[PDB]
RNA sequence: AUCGCUUCUCGGCCUGGCUAAGAUCAAGUGUAGUAUCUGUUCUUAUCAGUUUAAUAUCUGAUGUCCUCUCGAGGAC
């Protein structure tokens, strides 16, 4: 495996994720990525939330009281 | 570029604030109402006013337009 | 007289501003800025916005043959279509994060603020008045 | 088990018409059809790695049932 | 679709007019921009009807209309300042009956831009240059001189811009046989713009400037600089030489201030209220319409009030400071935007509301039953002359043209039996308001 | 047909009027075309007054035509944006 | 254009590619 | 009937689906021009009219095959112009007795307007070629362009500006003859197709 | 120094219009106001990428061109190969030959079909909208086909009437998991064409 | 019927004279700038300074007290 990608692709600095069992994946790209995939969508479905648009930008356990069931 | 490009009213930079930018689009849209007839005409036969005393009020705004800046 | 081809040129320049070549996107560029600047005040801002949806995209480039195309594309552009779809390209990017892309935003919109003073006005956005001080001028809200 | 094997296709069906048929059915985040090096051509199961496992279930249970391309297309579990 | 529009209803709310010499001979001729299209006038004031010699449609927004004559020129050339950068100084031919661009000087881009200049148009006294200024940090001053075949000879203007500095307004002085001077309304903006605290923009005033054309040094430098109280809302010149002195009166809530070229009397006239108003204290009276009308010998200036009766001020000039200006209500008139008093008996006012008003002056101004406050007259700071509502008595309303604008709803309809449909629009501002019924034939 | 450099003068036009060498004859002052040429140049101050009477406005040869703007720049009106003589910085 | 799919690159000229056989180490990597 | 057309500060026209009878406001149809539109003046059932605050008249129709029960379309600008003037109010209908039912507009300024549809098209190209021939003939008096003053706010679409047409007529004997041989036709064929299309109403 | 996305989702309007790097922009506020409107484009997606823009392809292959219908119905292609096959067999001995004997009257056809190619058979192409930017896809994802409608070629594969077989289960089988906003007209929301539902 | 030899049919598989080798030849710039070859490239530890949309770049120490002989033990 390479360095010079994992230098130049963001894989250096992993970042965590709460509600997907606070896992720590590495590289941005994943964790952008996780607003589409099959745990992370059982997490936000574990939320209370439905997978909407504004629920592909929360990140935080509290944000579900700002979720679709909040104004209408 | 050019420095009068940039000295021209209205321009701007990479660092240029919002507050700058919406007094300058401010100060614009008075000195645009200002010398336009029918949209000084339309903003002063709207109310009781006259059309110099609107065109005072139109100048006492641009000063106003930087009345609290940031 | 260019309006009876304009949209027969129209996909000859969308494929060829989809190529990798710089060459192709920089002579495209002329092409839109001539085809703009020829049948302005003819009825054709639908095509011109199409082709606009693809040189917009290219204006990240480094070449500076290129981007004084890309840049004589966009001041043709903003002739003939208006200055209203140039303001909304670059209202949502005049304030980006970034200090090259918003750098280059301005000078889009500097360029665009030079040549259009005076119709800016009445294109600029609907912004509420703030706590910095009053946006929203009354005078436009006056009806007679 | 996001993953699920699509088979019971014939020449006709391939990758684009299995990916238009989840498109229509439920969501397919990956395709794994691979080939031979001398024939190449598409052998009608391959594959799918869906976005959910509820996908992939439904894919099993209730989209096992059309004719892709002739054949009878079946959804299993993988 | 391919729709041809065709205007059938002629716009004729005047914002602005000037009047003059300009038809080249001894008729008066008044030239008034309608929006779209400038209409000059050349009526009889024996009949006293107002009839429009002709009209032009110069496809633009005029920001300010000014017009000027030559040394010794029987005709009036008028320089029009539009939207578009080239400024135009054009003669009207009476042969045509139509105006001939004598020249056409670009200066800028085209559209009403704050730093375009265009807003504000002025000319020498004497005949010698042409001023436009923008409303912010532009101005520049070209000098007119006359060819060997009696030609307006333009000439490249000189920058006059300086950093954030607007102009509320200006007028050419009178200078006499000297070089040109121009005196502006200016108002700082850069101390408003770097103090985020605003005390600034308190500490600010307006401050007249008077500039003098060197013209035997080829430069524009900014001779007085006078800082004022009171915001400048208007300016007018008053009538140097023979005809009185020359300084400038600028004019604000009912505070006139008279200042002439150095040491003068700072004559801070309150304006004078009518005899027991019906209107709030509240609102500032100010000369928004004011008119210099200078004699062969005197001078005089008509002034409209926040009430809008014309009220005429004589010249006591006395040949060493401004001592004295008779402020009496000479007539009542209508809402009027801009009031001019032409001679041979004529007074054109172009009401912002409603019809015109085109009056035949007949008496010398003096013929007014309201009181007369004067400027050398003290008082306590509190009130003035109550000048009560006189009738039409020192000019007497010969034409009245009445005018739609503005404009407020429409329907047309064959409702009525006519040979044309009949078209009522419902119009006008506060009381001055009329449904009008309009069909042809 | 342009070079980044050489920026003209940036200065308000006057009465003077741009004049062109045959060796460069025909082009647009602004974007060198050959197009239309429809609005006359003018040359501002003193690149006009002096040694430098009835030059180019383009590289520096003595003039023989009066140089002009095409219509494609007058479309945008660049021709209001200044003088066009070259200065060399 | 000439272009190496096994090392990716593209080629100006006949001869650029022809001196494109770098291009063994790049096929064992893309063997992989 | 079943839709409503609202005129925003922001929007020029939002078409929203009157179901009245199922109770439910769903917006059909949106716009991208930002104008202040102040006027209404319906020509078709998806076609709305606008006259903005800087005096811009614009007629926008809904792209065909759109759906009533949907939302996030927009409607492209059928015609733009400026008509020199604030216009405060529109109306579809014939304003002379007979002729052509075009559509009357009353400015704020004292001006009243009607846009006439050419429905033919050798006399609409006729006309053009006489606008384009009049707009280098004779310039205008302020300087500006014709098409640029036609076009200050948004670009022209598809308008053809009488104002020129009349001024044509009232040029010199020498500059209408230049003019007759640049269209081709004589200066009465042209003063009569003017007044033929004066008469039209 | 600034905020989180919560503050940022929390103070605008539209959550989904805030950014995963807009927190660290001087104005996020204003660019997340300036980025709700209805009339704005996001930043074309080089600007976080390495590579340049259109640049990595390197190994693809592409068909060269497509022409529109009234161009290949004037027929120009067909002796315009035919005179690039001749002129490819011919020897440049041939060729200053014919330089210096020039033959004409090669495609020599008519004006007039070209002529109402150009204005009688001349047809308005498909424009995208206003909104719209290319980038490195956007040739591929064509279905914006709506979910929860069969393709075309797979109701013909099946023997589907415009009945197909699979959607009697999947009405029995309710709405899918994967698209619970997608509605199947004609058994769910009671569907012209092969879009039998949205 | 198996085996070896001979002969023939059918299916993919190596296959253009002579003369003096018949004779002779073969020319562009300059200034900017871009793209592609080829070479050099990228694993030590957290934190802080700078930098950046963010990375990258970027400057500094990489478990302490005592004892024994980079190793071990002790209240730690
Ligand atoms: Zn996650
Ligand atoms: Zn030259
Ligand atoms: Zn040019
Ligand atoms: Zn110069
Ligand atoms: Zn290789």
């Amino acid at each position: 495996i390479p360095y010079w990608l994992y230098k130049l692709h963001g894989l250096n600095i992993n970042y965590n994720c709460e509600i997907c069992g606070n896992y720590t994946y590495r590289g941005p790209k994943a964790f952008q990525r996780h607003f589409a995939e099959w745990r992370h969508a059982h997490g936000m479905r574990c939320l209370g939330i439905p997978n909407t648009a504004h629920f592909a930008n929360v990140t935080q356990i509290e944000d579900a009281v700002s979720l679709w069931a909040k104004l209408k | 570029l050019e420095h009068l490009q940039s000295k021209y009213i209205g321009t701007g930079h990479a660092d240029t604030t919002k507050w700058e930018w919406l007094v300058n689009q401010h100060r614009d849209s008075y000195c645009s109402y200002m010398g336009h007839f029918d949209l000084l005409n339309y903003f002063a036969i709207a109310e009781n006013e006259s059309k110099a005393r609107v065109r005072f009020n139109l100048m006492e705004k641009m000063l106003q337009p930087c009345g609290p800046p940031a | 007289m260019g309006k009876d081809y304009i949209y027969a040129v129209t996909p000859l320049l969308e494929d060829a501003l989809m190529d990798r070549d710089l060459v192709h996107r920089q002579t495209a560029s002329a092409v839109v800025q001539h085809m703009s600047l020829g049948v302005y005040g003819f009825g054709c801002e639908d095509s011109l916005n199409h082709l606009l949806n693809y040189v917009w995209p290219n204006v990240f480039e480094t070449s500076p043959h290129v981007i004084q195309a890309v840049m004589g594309a966009l001041e043709g552009l903003r002739v003939a279509i208006g200055p209203c779809r140039m303001l909304q390209y670059c209202l949502q990017g005049l304030f980006h994060p970034a200090r090259k892309v918003r750098d280059v935003y301005w000078k889009i919109y500097n360029s665009i603020y030079i040549g259009s003073q005076d119709a800016l006005i009445a294109h600029y956005p609907r912004i509420y008045n703030d706590d910095k001080n009053t946006y929203i001028r009354y005078e436009l809200d006056y009806i007679l | 088990d996001a993953t699920v094997y699509v088979g019971g296709l014939d020449e006709k069906v391939s990758e684009p018409l299995l990916w238009e048929l989840f498109l229509q059915a439920g969501p397919v985040v990956n395709t794994h059809m691979p080939k031979d090096r001398v024939t190449g051509q598409h052998q009608g199961y391959g594959f799918v790695e869906f976005l959910s496992e509820e996908d992939a279930d439904y894919a099993i249970k209730i989209m096992n049932m059309i004719k892709l391309y002739g054949k009878p297309i079946r959804v299993n579990k993988a | 679709m391919f729709l041809y529009n065709l205007t059938l209803q002629r716009a004729t709310g005047i914002s602005f007019a000037i009047h003059g010499n300009f038809s080249g001979t001894k008729q008066q001729e008044i030239v008034v921009s309608r929006g779209k299209i400038l209409e000059l006038l050349r009526p009889d004031p024996n009949t006293g009807k107002v009839h429009t010699l002709l009209t032009v449609e110069v496809f633009g927004v005029i920001r300010s209309l000014m017009a000027f004559r030559l040394t010794g020129g029987t005709k009036d050339y008028i320089v029009v300042g539009s939207d578009s950068g080239r400024i135009v100084i054009l003669e009207y031919q009476p042969s045509k009956n139509m105006f001939e661009k004598i020249h056409q000087e670009t200066f800028g881009k085209s559209g009403c831009r704050r730093i375009v200049p265009g807003q504000f148009l002025a000319v020498d006294p004497k005949g010698r240059a042409v001023m436009i200024s923008a409303i912010e940090k532009q101005k520049l001053v070209y000098i007119l001189n006359r060819d060997a075949a009696a030609r307006l000879t333009i000439s490249s203007p000189l920058e006059a811009h300086k950093a954030n500095t607007l102009v509320y307004h200006v007028v050419g002085v009178d200078v006499g046989f000297e070089n040109p001077m121009f005196a502006c309304l200016e108002m700082d903006y850069e101390e408003a713009d770097n103090d985020p605290t605003g005390e600034a923009a308190a500490n600010t005033q307006q401050t007249l400037t008077f500039y003098e054309l060197d013209l035997g040094l080829n430069h524009v430098v900014r001779k007085y600089s006078e800082p004022l109280e009171e915001h400048g809302n208007f300016l007018i010149t008053v009538p140097g030489g023979s005809d009185g002195p020359s300084g400038v009166l600028i004019c604000s809530e009912n505070y006139i201030t008279y200042k002439n070229f150095g040491d003068q009397p700072d004559i801070r006239c309150p304006i004078p209220r009518r005899r027991n108003d019906l209107d709030d204290p509240e609102r500032g009276m100010i000369f928004v319409c004011s008119a210099t009308h200078k004699t062969k010998s005197m001078f005089f200036f008509l002034a409209q009030t926040e009430q809008g009766d014309i009220f005429k001020i004589t010249l006591e000039t006395d040949e060493d400071m401004v001592t004295e200006i008779r402020l009496k209500y000479f007539d009542t008139v209508p809402v009027a935007a801009a009031m001019c008093v032409l001679k041979t008996g004529f007074l054109f006012v172009a009401s912002e509301f409603g019809n015109h008003y085109l009056y035949q002056i007949a008496h010398l101004g003096d013929d007014d039953e309201e009181p007369e406050f004067s400027s050398a007259m003290p008082l306590e700071e509190g009130d003035t002359f109550f000048f009560q509502p006189r009738p039409l008595k020192n000019l007497v309303l010969v034409d009245e043209l009445d005018s739609l604008s503005p404009i407020l709803f429409c329907q047309i309809a064959d409702l009525a039996n006519e040979d044309t449909p009949q078209l009522y629009v419902a119009c006008g501002r506060g009381p001055r308001s009329s449904l009008r019924v309009l069909r042809h034939g | 047909k342009h070079h980044p450099d050489l920026i003209f003068c940036r200065k308000q036009a006057g009465v003077a009027i741009g004049r062109l060498c045959e060796k460069c004859d025909g082009k647009c002052v602004i974007c060198d075309s050959y197009v239309r040429p429809c609005t006359l140049v003018r040359i501002c101050d003193e690149c006009n007054y002096g040694s430098y009477q009835g030059r180019c406005v383009i590289c520096g040869g003595p003039g023989v035509s009066d140089a002009y703007y095409c219509k494609e720049c007058t479309i945008q009106e660049k021709d209001r944006d200044g003088c066009p003589k070259i200065v060399n910085l | 254009s000439y272009e190496c799919k096994l090392c990716l690159t593209l080629h100006n000229n006949e001869g650029s590619y022809l001196a494109h056989t770098k291009h063994q180490t790049n096929l064992a990597r893309r063997a992989a | 009937g079943h839709r409503v057309i609202v005129s925003d500060v922001q929007e020029s026209f939002i078409w929203v689906r009157y179901k009245r009878n199922e109770n439910q406001l769903i917006i059909f149809a949106d716009d991208t021009y930002p104008r202040w539109v102040t006027t209404a003046s319906l020509l078709d059932y998806d076609t709305v009219a606008g006259a903005d605050k800087f005096g811009n008249i614009c007629v926008v129709r809904l792209p065909p095959n759109t759906n009533d029960e949907v939302d996030s379309q927009k409607a492209e600008v059928i015609m733009n112009y400026h008509v020199g003037e604030t216009v405060l109010s529109l109306q579809k209908t014939t304003l002379i007795p007979g002729g052509s039912e075009s559509l009357v507009y009353t400015t704020l300024s004292g001006g009243i307007g009607i846009l006439v549809p050419f429905t033919s098209h050798e006399d609409h190209d006729f006309f053009q070629h006489v606008e384009m021939h009049l707009r280098s003939e004779h310039p205008p008096l302020c300087g500006r362009d014709h098409l640029s003053f036609r076009s200050y706010y948004f670009p022209v679409k598809n308008v053809i500006d009488g104002d020129l047409c009349e001024q044509f007529n009232s040029m010199e004997p020498n500059k209408q003859k230049n003019v007759s041989e640049e269209l081709d036709r004589t200066p009465p064929e042209v003063s009569k197709k003017l007044e033929d299309i004066r008469t039209r109403y | 120094n600034r905020f989180t996305v919560a503050e940022l989702k929390q103070l605008v309007a539209r959550p989904d219009v805030v950014e995963m790097h807009d927190v660290t922009a001087q104005d996020p506020k204003l660019l997340v106001h300036l980025k709700a409107t209805r009339n704005s484009v996001p930043v074309p997606r080089h600007w976080c990428f390495k590579r340049k823009y259109l640049q990595g392809k390197r190994g693809i292959e592409k068909p060269p061109f497509e022409l529109p219908d009234f161009i290949k119905r004037t027929g120009i292609q067909e002796m315009r190969e035919a005179l690039q096959e001749k002129e490819e067999q011919k020897t440049m001995k041939s060729k200053m030959r014919e330089k210096v004997r020039p033959k004409m009257g090669k495609i020599d056809i008519d004006y007039q079909k070209l002529h109402d190619a150009f204005f009688k058979w001349q047809t308005k192409p498909k424009l995208t909208i206003h909104g719209d930017l290319y980038y490195e896809g956007k040739e591929f994802e064509t279905r914006l086909k709506k979910p929860g409608d069969l393709s075309d070629e797979l109701r013909i594969s099946l023997g589907m009437p415009v009945p197909p077989p699979w959607l009697i289960a999947m009405q029995r089988y309710g709405p899918p998991p994967s698209y619970p906003n997608l509605k199947i007209p004609g058994l769910n929301s009671p569907l012209y064409g092969d879009v039998f539902g949205t």
